């Protein structure tokens, strides 16, 4: 799935007021059960990153978001190896996890799908 | 044939060292003190470097005006550095010129002001000096490769010290600190060029007659470490060139094998690409790297201290995927040390440094430096003759014993800075320290 | 250091008490008497390769047995061949000389493969100093040609083999070698030339194409490597005064840590930038310079507005403090380079090559103040100033502005 | 061109009888008004960007579904904008300039991957001319800064995605905007712009920041791809006497495989050089400039001797055949620039956001004989020449020599 | 073999009177029988060129004398396969059979072998 079909998707959740308030709290504890904070990851470190979309979103973080994004990964590849899981100020806060990288991935993949439906206009 | 190092002694034991050279017109005098970052703690480490700074910050007579003002008249400089084990504080002036340089540097030992108010102005001159290292990268290698070879010694700690400790280093530490180690036992007083060596004698006995003796005067140049093969990486791709250090533990100043050792370094050797001759050198491992461009330079190392050493070796190279080349064949030279050195390579590493041990001494501060490091490592000047009998009692055998019990199978502290991707990990290094085939 | 001749070449010694003996081979052939750009730091880099006798890769190789080494260098009146090796070796020393001059094969592959690719490395690591490139800048807009011949080979204009082989073909000759021994016996040098310089051609003296022309204007290097302003004067009769003034001026610190008590150095105060007055003297041309080196254009503006004011100043009145201050670091400065191997070399040579008589560092002379406000004032009222600028020069002072 | 207003926007058009019309869009946003240098190259490659009503790509799809086409350059005095297309298209191209200044998202992305890069070709294209870079040089020299200001991004001054979206806040505003309009009805543009660029920032007019300052001086451009020399004069009081002046001298000819009749072109007999006189009028100072451009430096230095000769010449006597083939001359390089789409926008351009009334063609002032040649004597006479010498710039001349 | 040792070997053969009044006349005949001048090739194009020794020898070659070999190893190529002889002026006259080759490829060896003498060099 694209990352523009799973943004969409969560925005029409969000609008209905009776979806928000049932699917709100089932995604917060989706969240916490899911444990990818525990090795001090952001939600976004964890998208496949191996299709020339995100190769190019990658391309066009800030080099400070490259530069952090190089070292959670590596840390977390350490606990993994180790068996040990993030403590103290590795561990991810709710509110550290930001969506740092979903703003370029929606424009790269913006410009992908405009282009794959100008390639198939009809002059009327 | 060089002239006689002349060497007297005053009361309180201060030594006085001189080298008269009659064909020169300068003089370099000055003061190499046997003392250094090593004689601090944790929490007043960077004090020794600190001092050196106010040093030159006024005393009790001259400001620090009238100090700029008193050497710009006599015309020659002063220069200072401080290391782990060693400080000097010397100044090279003109022949006639030698009793005032005699005078400023007996007052800014003795009589410094360390004034509350330079205190704290230099306190923000140091916290720069700690992000500006940063860009000299031979310095940044050597000194991580320090701090993780003593890991968590006292030579393992660097000369600058932590950021905390220039925040709350005070002029009660910095004074302890000169007393307890600037002391007249550990202290030479050196002269070369245009000095006579029973007038320096004379200004000795005027102006660092009154020096504290140490309560417990041990010879000059007296000391246990425990060195941990470990690795430094500070990758950075954006770096260019990468720079790789990598030593094992290796020779005091007074060891047996202190002569072995450099002969083993000169077997290895120097190499640099942007020298004309550097393509010709006899060394191997200068014919695999410049036959293959595997580095822009490669220097050999052989650092001693009182008590121990680093022999090693430093890299810099652009060539960013074959870097595993450029660790395997040095690494492979090194093993060549234990299996396969003859009376070929050793009889023309000792041709090529019985020159050189002589070579390096070619200046009045030079001199002054060779006499100063001798008399606080070894407590006296060795003659060339006794240098050219030592390097002739070293045979091929020697090098192959003492490269079989210090570099063969032995762990390393390796440190890479740059575009390191290509260095493999510790293992993969370490294991090039041995070879299956012998 | 003892003048004499051996078989058409002038050969000068100083016996000394040390093991260490250096040989150094001075050619009138320097950058002002380049035939084509670069031929000089071309032909310096030509030094050892491979001769008749003995290849370049044979001579490193037993250069090393003797643990002898081997320096060069050019400058816009000489190259200087070195060696440093012990005192029994000279010998060997002479000879390899004698075949560097009569008997080097010029072989397009060296040339290719050896010889440009180190002269380029040379210069590069020269210009990563951005106050180097402002003096040499300075030079050129100064004097156009001969002494504003560049030093060094440049990629714009490529020297040939044919070039070099030219070039060659003049300065390698009686008249235009001289040899300094420090620490050689000067008896013993004088038999080793004698019998190994006398095949040599006799030639011609090199000569500059043209005469020494002043001019004044800017340039304006863009590098994105550091920022550097030099503002010279051009020098139409070179005195002596002129060190003086340079070192009285100063720039540089004589301590550790200090700004210094120069009134150039004082200048820097508050900024994180360096200045150093240098004066250039070239028999018949001199250059006084003063080169501004930092990190912020706006600095070196400030400091360069400042350099010009303390110029005028001391045009005004210096004391007499100061003009002994200026005695005292001028003399030291002469000692200090009549020590310095390679500097050493290259003035005997000037006075072997020349005729112009070393000022020995106990002879220098003692200017009055009156001497030098003086020598200040005629630079401070120059028809001819040069700036040249190196770094971000649409931020660094303009000559007009100074 | 009916001059006009459209909601606080300076609209002028002129229809026509074709089925092809051109709209541009004229912005007072030269590299004269940059803040920062080649910032005013880097808006012009930023048209037709991402705007938030319409991507780029969108935009370039539909422009060829139109058949339309898109020009844009940069001069010291504007940013040019124009489309041709079919007349009946109009509404679509307004449409697509209001989202150009009103919505451009500058994006970093953009300015990386497709705008620097597009800057720097378009640069190394110009310069592959030596002729080009030695006019720019000239400038440079000349001005110092506003006009003097690249007028292209270079390497050495990067723009940054801060400092263009701050000169786009200034530039793109009704105060610094003007719409032409060739071959457009003009009651049905007014009607057009009105609706569409009502909600367009008001904003301030863009200033040079300082006054225009006239310098003396010489550059030197050291290339290995040929060779050129401009000599420029500035000029503190420009007058139109300096076109008829310009076309006088000349330097190209007028017919194939000719020299010409030209001052200049006659001093290009025997020799493969070119030589062209241009005058530039920027308002407050002009630029009165001679490129010579060749492949041997002997031979534009040959060239450059009589081109400073011709023009002493001219300040001594034109005969009245001479003078009236200077009107000729004149009157049609100034028909042929309003005709062609990209220079006749900039005219009225600055008609509309300066003031100066443009001169038709059929206006163009004779200069008697007495008129030309006091002119040319003011030139020859100027306190302040520069010199731009491009490629081997050893073997060119300097401005002292001229 | 290294073309050193066949150079001296030449050298020897051709200083004796007797031994090359009787190898020379062969050398001769060999030659015009071995047909190399028949594709147009002079007989140094046929040294095997794939080792660093000779690779360095033709990156030495004046530019012109490597655009000349280019020239004649295609040019016999493409007599080889079609299966046809030179004619006329693509023949190699005897005076045309220069030893371009050579002088770089003794100074290649030259510096080699000293390199292999001075590695196993004694101090005495």
């Amino acid at each position: 799935a694209s990352i523009t079909s799973v943004v969409k998707t969560s925005e029409l959740i969000l609008k209905s007021p009776l979806l928000s308030k049932i699917v709100v709290p089932l995604a917060k504890t989706y969240v916490k059960f899911s444990g990818y904070r525990q090795l001090g990851f952001k939600m976004n470190d964890l998208i496949i990153e191996e299709t020339p979309n995100m190769q190019l979103a990658l391309r066009r973080l800030p080099p400070t978001e490259s530069y952090d994004r190089v070292y959670r990964l590596i840390r977390a590849t350490q606990f993994s190896l180790s068996h040990k899981l993030a403590t103290g100020n590795d561990i991810t806060k709710p509110e550290e996890d930001d969506h740092y990288l979903i703003p370029y991935i929606l424009d790269v993949e913006a410009e992908a799908f405009e282009k794959d439906a100008l390639d198939n206009l009809e002059v009327v | 044939v060089s002239p006689k190092t002349r060497t007297s002694n005053l009361k309180n034991g201060l030594t006085i060292a001189s080298e008269s050279n009659p064909l020169v017109q300068t003089a370099t005098v000055g003061v190499w003190i046997d003392a250094g970052s090593r004689n601090e703690n944790a929490y007043n480490n960077g004090t020794a470097h600190f001092f050196e700074h106010l040093a030159f910050k006024g005393t009790d007579k001259r400001s620090q005006h009238q100090l700029e003002l008193d050497i710009e008249n006599m015309g020659g400089h002063l220069n200072a550095y401080t290391s782990r084990e060693s400080t000097v504080y010397y100044a090279k002036s003109f022949k006639d010129d030698v009793p005032k340089s005699v005078e400023i540097l007996a007052d800014i030992l003795q009589h410094s002001k360390l004034a509350e108010s330079a205190i704290d102005r230099e306190r923000e001159v140091i916290t720069r000096e700690l992000e500006e290292v940063n860009k000299q990268y031979e310095e940044v290698v050597f000194d991580h490769l320090h701090a993780t070879a003593f890991m968590n010694q006292p030579l393992g700690r660097t000369i600058l010290g932590p950021r905390e400790n220039i925040q709350t280093i005070t002029n009660t530490e910095l004074r302890k600190f000169i007393t307890e180690n600037y002391t007249a036992d550990r202290m030479v007083l050196v002269g070369a060029g245009a000095v006579d060596h029973d007038a320096l004698v004379e200004l000795a006995e005027k102006y660092f007659s009154h020096l504290p003796s140490s309560q417990s005067p041990v010879p000059l140049g007296t000391p246990i470490p425990n060195f941990v093969g470990s690795e430094v990486r500070l990758r950075d791709d954006t770096m260019p060139v990468a720079h790789i250090a990598i030593a094992v533990e290796g020779v005091s100043w007074t060891s047996e094998d202190y002569y072995t050792a450099l002969v083993a370094q000169a077997i290895i050797g120097n190499y640099d690409r942007a020298v004309g001759t550097s393509r010709h050198q006899g060394s191997r491992l200068s014919n695999i790297v410049s036959e293959n461009n595997l580095a822009n330079s490669f220097q050999s190392f052989s650092t001693s201290y009182s008590d121990t050493g680093l022999w090693g070796i430093y890299l810099t190279s652009e060539n960013t995927t074959q870097i595993d080349d450029l660790v395997h064949f040095t690494l492979k030279e090194w093993n060549r040390l234990s299996t396969s050195v003859s009376n070929l390579q050793v009889e023309r590493a000792k041709s090529q440094l019985k020159a050189g041990l002589l070579l390096s001494l070619d200046g009045t501060t030079y001199v002054a430096e060779d006499i100063g490091r001798q008399l606080t490592t070894l407590g006296r000047r060795v003659t060339p003759a006794e240098v050219e009998a030592k390097l002739e009692a070293v045979t091929e055998h020697d090098v192959r014993a003492w490269a079989q019990k210090t570099l063969y199978d032995k762990d390393i502290a390796l440190v890479g800075l740059g575009p390191i991707e290509g260095l493999y990990d510790y293992n993969r290094i370490r294991n090039d320290m041995s070879m299956m085939r012998w | 250091f003892s003048t004499a001749e051996a078989a058409g070449v002038k050969v000068a010694a100083q016996d000394g008490q040390s093991p260490i003996s250096d040989l150094s081979v001075v050619l009138r052939g320097g950058s002002r008497y380049a035939t084509v750009p670069g031929v000089s730091h071309i032909l310096e880099k030509f030094a050892f390769q491979n001769t008749v006798p003995k290849s370049a890769l044979r001579f490193v190789r037993e250069l090393e047995l003797f643990g002898g080494k081997l320096y060069t260098h050019t400058t816009r009146e000489h190259i200087v061949l070195r060696t440093q090796f012990l005192k029994q070796d000279l010998p060997y020393f002479v000879d390899a000389f004698a075949n560097v001059l009569k008997e080097t094969k010029f072989q397009q592959f060296e040339l290719t493969e050896r010889v440009a690719p180190v002269a380029e490395l040379d210069l590069l690591k020269r210009e990563s100093d951005p106050a180097f490139t402002a003096l040499e800048a300075a030079h050129e807009v100064a004097f156009r040609t001969g002494l504003g011949n560049s030093v060094y080979a440049q990629g714009y204009s490529p020297v040939t083999l044919e070039d070099v082989k030219e070039f060659a073909r003049q300065v390698y000759a009686k008249q235009n070698v001289a040899v300094v021994g420090n620490n050689v016996v000067p008896a013993d040098l004088q038999q080793l030339v004698g019998t190994a310089f006398a095949d040599l051609q006799e030639g011609s003296k090199v000569t500059q194409a043209g005469t020494t022309t002043l001019h004044g204007g800017e340039a304006r290097v863009r590098t994105s490597t550091g920022n550097a302003l030099t503002i010279a004067l051009p020098i139409a009769e070179p005195k002596p005064v002129y060190h003086a003034l340079a070192s009285f001026l100063g720039g540089p610190a004589s301590m550790p840590w200090s700004v210094g008590a120069s009134p150039l150095a004082q200048a820097t105060v508050g900024t994180h930038t360096s200045v150093k007055a240098t004066y250039h003297n070239y028999g018949d041309a001199g250059l006084f310079a003063i080169t501004i080196k930092g990190d912020s254009p706006a600095e070196i503006s400030q400091v360069a507005h400042k350099a010009v004011q303390a110029l005028k100043d001391t045009g005004a009145e210096v004391t007499e403090e100061q003009a002994a201050r200026a005695y005292a670091k001028s003399k030291f400065a002469a000692a200090e380079a009549f020590e310095n191997p390679d500097s050493s070399a290259s003035v005997i040579g000037m006075e072997l090559l020349s005729g112009v008589s070393r000022i020995a560092p106990e002879n220098v002379q003692k200017f009055t103040p009156a001497e030098l406000s003086e020598a200040a004032a005629q630079l401070s009222a120059s028809a001819k100033p040069v700036v040249a600028a190196v770094g971000q020069v649409h931020a660094l002072p303009f000559a007009d502005e100074l």
